[PDB]
DNA sequence: CCCCCCCCCCACCCCCCCCCCCCCCCCCCCCCC
DNA sequence: GGGGGGGGGGGGGGGGGGGGGTTTGGGGGGGGGG
């Protein structure tokens, strides 16, 4: 259902202890040793939520590789609430 | 017929009690007694001598508020009051009446 | 830091940091009602290069060669990653306190 | 719905990219129909903002950043295009995007105003849409040192150099948009930070009040860099060959724009009245006063260390504090008692006009470059020297007329910009014996003083407390000047007459009413006050009946308010004060009305060690009147112990008792 | 018909054990302690008739130095302040804030008793300790 | 309408103290004149170091405490010392202004 | 003198807190004396 | 022309709801036995 481009040849190179915060949300290549590789779980990749009030779902949200979803307000009740994941309509892809 | 829901109280600097004892006869008892200006002293001293008596008769009369804010509370009821305007005329009229 | 409303997408931004990160107590925009309540713009926010590095009392300098006593120093900007363990040196700047955040 | 919004930008991206950008062949490149996209893109601004209300279209224009990245270049190029063009005698064409580019710059630097008439998405947009504005004002002085202003004074010298009946109404439009320019790039100023108030305050009030965008310094927006580009483009020049020319259509505007470069600059700025090293150390010196006061005021011990003072009372009863400095000082005692309360009065709270020295703290000032000094008072000098009396008759000889209809803004400004440069004339001739008072002889014309005072009037019959207030700073400075040219000297006489019965008593009334508003409006009451009593004096329609006016309690209150701040007025403010006091008290010998207790907790934290300056001129006076004021109080207490109550409150206003109160027989 | 300053649970007004102790910080003469103690047989008048703690404030002065070390049996040698030593040891908090403020107060009465050219702004920028010591048994 | 106040900036207090060190501080900085070994063609050391930092787009500026301890009787460099931390956005205004008098290409990344 | 051993060091209720709602007080404006 | 009463805003108190609060292996140093 998707592809993912995988960019070949970056010209600029920077060592570990070469980069900055002028770095940030820049694309790298980087050199280095894999010194401790962690196993392959699921990770949440597109996920619909619940609020445990009012009309349940929420639309799907995004997951990243650095923090957890916030749900500030419950966008149909627009206000506070707990919250759920919904079992039907989320998506899982590798993380490591 | 009916059981009690309670409502929170409140208490504020009545004119009632500005003439109670501990009040303006309090004033008239002890600030000539108390207070004392002379060229022997400074003029900070000498205002400080006034403002000693007043804040701890304050204090003791009312002691919730600031001095400067029961100033403003004094001035206004000051402004306001009518038995409290019978006690300073009486107070000036006893002086005419010497 | 730069920050955006969950519930209207103004933006606050030249949020001053202090020892926490440190989040807007008010919406810019009257219509809209929020206090504390936000998403961080990333690109817009500034950052700057970041380095504690401690130190100990120098060896000579110790009175008797006791236990040396210690200090946590900060270095920012283009002073970082120029000092190195082991390596004794001088340093300039501001002794400050920092809270327990 | 967004839908509508989100087509609106797309629309104004796909304009934006049809203005033109950099030709790689780097020079900037006009597009195909460059013309005819300049046109749509105002004709959006009409088609929408204007006729719905919406400011939309100056949101994305923003956003897709047109102002900076495509029209100051195209107005910087052509610029360029016609000065080497002028040294060197399809222009025709390249003239009229020129022109447009500058009428785009006139809508999207338009000053902002929000009030209830505004639409629900005006007020919203407001503060971001303001910022935008801050950012054009930083690029278009910034950029190439803001060659866009010679531009803009090129575009109106095309105007200038034909017949003053040769100008058509376009071409006097022209010249008045060309104004309009520089007075919005003067006006451009950080708006207020302005919050909903339904929802409570956190347990913290707004983390800060800073409205700037990320990209803009405050240096970036302040006079320094308006009087910097505008003296390298030379519109100083210009201004002032133009103020010079005049002999009206664009009177107005030409008025606007020198109020905005003066609405909040203040004239001893000008004036001196290791140099900077030297003061350095001054100031830190007297800092090093309050240093050493806190000192007194600090333990000498760790805060864990406090053992406990108890105060009793001249009564059987006793109070305990814990500090270590009031355990040896019953001072300092009494008063952390008084500190130590939680209750406090509730105290009850106090737009369409810029900032300016109406509503600025009253210490705030703005720090010159020395060259930007010297060229900014060469400049306002230069126009007085020539532009000023011509200026002021054209204009109010306009505000003669359709005064009904003179807009409040407008009113203000004109009563600002006659008070400004009547103050600082005054002040440069008596620096100067070489700076002449009749070289601002027009603000004494008769029509000036009439008009003026038809503003001050009508201001206060309407309650209009802005206006009011600037009605009483220009009445400030027209006596102010009635008192130089009383010494300097029959119009006098004709003021001296005209001013006189409800005049008198209108200014009477406002250091009556000004205990209810702010300090600013307090301040110009009181100097008011003071030059009306100097000038009555020097007159002496009789000179007791008009004082009796003044010497009132409210006027007391308003002048007690106005001491309140004591600490932040400065030296001169108190000595003014305590020069009505001295009136008051000394010379009118009304010393009843004083005689309350509000005066004296203030003289008693003026005269702290941690009040006023030990070195003050003004602490001399306020020793002085103290020495007298303490020895008069002792003097009416023995004489009637009675006061010891009468102190605390309002005196008495029934007669019958009062007279005998006020004088105690 | 005026205030008293108190030390807080005790009755002992703070105005008069400042002046019992200001006496004893001006005109003590270190032989009243070997009036107290033993060693009395050797009283030397060159050593023991100075104003003991007007010379250490002198040399305090000069030096520009916070701190007066004070034994703690030396109160009990002058007659008006036999008292102030119990209240010492009992109070000392209340104690030693009167005395760093009477030896700041007293700094200043020297400056001004010598009407001496040495900053009158040193002495009230600085703070001033007694650090008591030989209280008792240890 | 949605009920609310207005938050102005220009009713702020400024630190008269700080303002005035900005301005020997920036005087300093644009005219601090020295030289050595040569005739007196004064170099106006950080003025060219800040056009050093322009022709390398660097982004500090490094200046020597002795030099401000001899400028203007000393008053600059003794309270510098001694109450930096009030002091330092007080000295970046001056040098932001002393960039702009003479590198405005350095005021952005660039 | 050399090698092995062994020792060290390290990886459900109650309180605080915050939010929401209701009442009371204080000021301003208008009318009455 | 001043004081009372009516009406609206603003602040403070009180209640209610919610969330938080030792074994095993490995390397290196240090000491003891062949
Ligand atoms: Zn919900
Ligand atoms: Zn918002």
């Amino acid at each position: 259902s998707e592809i993912h481009v995988r960019i070949s040849d970056f010209p600029t190179i920077y060592s570990l202890r070469e980069l900055r915060e002028s770095n940030l949300s820049s694309l790298v290549r980087v050199t280095g040793v894999v010194t401790r590789r962690t196993g392959v779980f699921p990770q949440l990749k597109y996920v619909k939520f619940n609020c445990l009030k009012c009309g349940s779902i929420l639309g799907p949200f995004f997951q990243d590789s650095n923090e957890e979803i916030r749900i500030s307000f419950c966008t149909n009740c627009k206000s506070k609430g707990p919250f759920r994941v919904n079992g039907e309509k989320t998506v899982y892809r590798n993380y490591q | 017929a009916i059981t009690a829901r309670k409502r929170r109280p409140q208490v504020k600097l009545t004119a009632e009690k500005l003439l109670s004892d501990k009040g303006l006869p309090y004033v008239l008892k002890n600030a000539h007694k108390r207070i004392r200006i002379s060229s022997k002293k400074n003029s900070y001293d000498n205002l400080s001598n006034i403002i000693q008596f007043y804040q701890l008769w304050a204090h003791e009369l009312f002691p919730k508020a600031k001095f400067k804010d029961f100033m403003k509370i004094c001035q206004t009821v000051g402004k306001t009051d009518p038995v409290l305007r019978e006690y300073r005329v009486s107070l000036f009229r006893d002086e005419m009446g010497m | 830091a730069s920050f955006t409303c969950d519930m209207c997408r103004a933006i606050v931004d030249n949020v001053e940091q202090s020892f926490k990160y440190t989040e807007p107590t008010f919406c810019p925009n009257p219509s809209c009602e929020n206090r504390a309540f936000w998403t961080l713009n990333v690109t817009r926010s500034r950052f700057l290069d970041w380095q504690k590095v401690r130190i100990q009392e120098n060896a000579n300098e110790i009175p008797t060669g006791s236990m040396p006593r210690t200090l946590d120093v900060i270095l920012r900007g283009d002073s970082v990653e120029r000092a190195k363990p082991g390596d004794r040196c001088k340093f300039t700047g501001v002794e400050i306190v920092v809270p327990d955040v | 719905a967004d839908f509508s919004l989100t087509v609106l930008r797309a629309r104004i991206a796909l304009l934006a990219t049809a203005i033109g950008g950099p030709d790689y062949t780097p020079p900037y490149k006009l597009g195909d129909d460059c013309l005819a996209c300049l046109k749509d893109l105002k004709r959006w601004f009409k088609l929408v903002d204007d006729q719905q209300k919406r400011w939309d279209v100056a949101m994305a224009v923003a956003e897709y950043r047109i102002l900076t990245d495509d029209l100051l270049p195209i107005l910087i190029d052509w610029e360029n295009k016609c000065s080497l063009a002028a040294k060197l005698a399809n222009k025709a064409y390249y003239d009229k995007i020129a022109l447009n580019c500058l009428q785009l710059l006139v809508l999207m630097t338009w000053p902002l105003i929000v009030t209830e008439q505004s639409s629900s998405n005006q007020i919203t947009l407001y503060g971001e849409l303001k910022k935008h504005q801050l950012v054009y004002k930083k690029t278009i002085l910034s950029m190439e040192s803001g060659k866009v202003l010679r531009a803009a004074i090129r575009l109106a010298l095309d105007v200038i150099k034909i017949d003053r009946l040769s100008r058509t109404p376009r071409d006097n439009m022209v010249l008045k948009l060309v104004l309009n320019f520089f007075r919005n790039v003067i006006a451009i100023e950080p708006g207020e930070f302005t919050i909903n108030t339904k929802k409570s305050m956190p347990k913290k009030g707004i983390t800060s009040i800073d409205t700037l965008p990320p990209n803009v310094s405050m240096d970036d927006i302040s006079l320094n860099t308006v009087i910097s580009s505008f003296h390298k483009n030379k519109v100083f020049g210009f201004l002032l060959t133009l103020t010079s020319s005049l002999s009206d259509f664009i009177n107005i505007p030409l008025l606007e724009i020198m109020f905005y470069f003066t609405k909040d600059v203040n004239q001893e700025l000008l004036f001196p009245r290791t140099s900077a090293g030297f003061e350095l150390s001054k100031l830190l010196q007297k800092e090093h006063q309050m240093r050493k006061n806190v000192i007194k005021h600090t333990s000498a011990r760790h805060s864990r260390f406090g053992g406990l003072l108890s105060i009793q009372t001249p009564d059987k009863t006793r109070l305990t504090v814990s500090g270590s400095q009031a355990l040896v000082d019953e001072k300092i005692a009494l008063q952390k008692l008084d500190d130590s309360k939680k209750w406090n009065k509730r105290i009850i709270k106090k737009e369409g006009l810029p900032n300016s020295l109406l509503n600025s703290q009253t210490g705030k000032a703005i720090f010159f470059t020395e060259s930007n000094g010297k060229h900014f008072k060469e400049f306002i000098n230069n126009f007085i020297d020539s532009g000023f009396n011509i200026l002021l008759h054209s204009v109010t000889n306009y505000f003669t007329t359709e005064q009904d209809r003179m807009v409040t803004l407008e009113q203000v400004e004109y009563l600002l910009f006659f008070a400004w440069f009547v103050k600082y004339q005054l002040l440069r001739s008596k620096i100067d014996n070489s700076a002449d008072i009749k070289q601002v002889s027009e603000a004494l014309k008769e029509v000036t003083f009439i008009l003026v005072s038809s503003l001050l009037r009508s201001a206060y019959d309407l309650k209009n407390w802005t206006v009011t207030h600037a009605g009483m700073i220009a009445f400030n400075e027209l006596l102010n000047l009635v008192s130089r040219t009383k010494a300097a000297q029959d119009i006098e006489f004709i003021v001296s007459r005209l001013f006189s019965d409800e005049r008198i008593q209108l200014l009477s009334n406002l250091p009556k009413i000004g205990s209810k508003y702010s300090l600013q409006f307090m301040k110009s009451c009181i100097e008011l006050t003071h030059s009306v009593l100097k000038v009555l004096e020097q007159y002496s329609v009789n000179f007791q009946k008009v004082q009796a006016n003044y010497m009132t309690e409210p006027v007391i209150e308003t002048y007690i308010n106005f001491l309140e701040r004591f600490r932040e007025l400065e030296d001169d403010s108190i000595k003014k004060v305590f020069s009505f006091f001295h009136r008051v008290f000394v010379q009118a010998k009304e010393q009843a009305l004083l005689f309350r207790f509000d005066l004296i907790i203030l003289l008693r934290e003026m005269l702290s060690p941690d009040g006023l300056d030990r070195m003050s001129r003004s602490r001399k006076y306020v020793s002085q009147f103290s020495d007298y004021f303490l020895a008069r109080l002792k003097k009416r207490l023995k004489k009637s112990p009675a006061w010891f109550v009468g102190l605390l409150f309002p005196p008495l206003h029934n007669s019958e008792v009062g007279f005998y109160q006020r004088y105690g027989e | 018909s005026e205030p008293l300053r108190i030390i807080w649970g005790t009755n002992v007004s703070i105005q008069e054990c400042t002046t019992n102790f200001r006496n004893f910080l001006m005109s003590f003469k270190y032989k009243f302690r070997k009036i107290l103690d033993e060693r009395e047989e050797f009283i030397n008048n060159t050593t023991d008739e100075e104003l003991y703690y007007i010379k250490q404030l002198n040399e305090m002065r000069e030096l520009g130095t916070s701190n007066l070390n004070l034994d703690a049996r030396n109160l009990l040698a002058y007659k008006q302040t036999e008292d102030l030593y119990h209240q010492l040891l009992n109070y000392p908090q209340e104690v030693i804030s009167i005395m760093d403020q009477t030896i700041k107060d007293c700094m200043v009465s020297l400056i001004v008793d010598n009407n001496l050219d040495y900053d009158l702004d040193e002495i009230e920028t600085k703070f001033y300790k007694v650090r008591p010591y030989n209280v008792g048994s240890c | 309408s949605f009920k609310s106040r207005a938050l102005n900036h220009v009713k702020k207090v400024d630190d008269v103290t700080g303002e005035k060190v900005r301005e020997a501080f920036e005087q300093f900085l644009e005219d601090f004149s020295v030289q050595s070994t040569d005739t007196g063609e004064v170099e106006k050391v950080y003025r060219a170091q800040i056009e050093f930092m322009k022709i390398y787009d660097l982004n500090t500026i490094y200046i020597d405490y002795q030099h401000l301890s001899m400028r203007e009787n000393g008053a600059l460099a003794m309270a510098i010392s001694e109450q930096y931390y009030r002091f330092l956005p007080f000295l970046q205004k001056g040098l932001r202004r002393v960039v702009r008098k003479y590198a405005p290409e350095l005021l952005n990344t660039s």
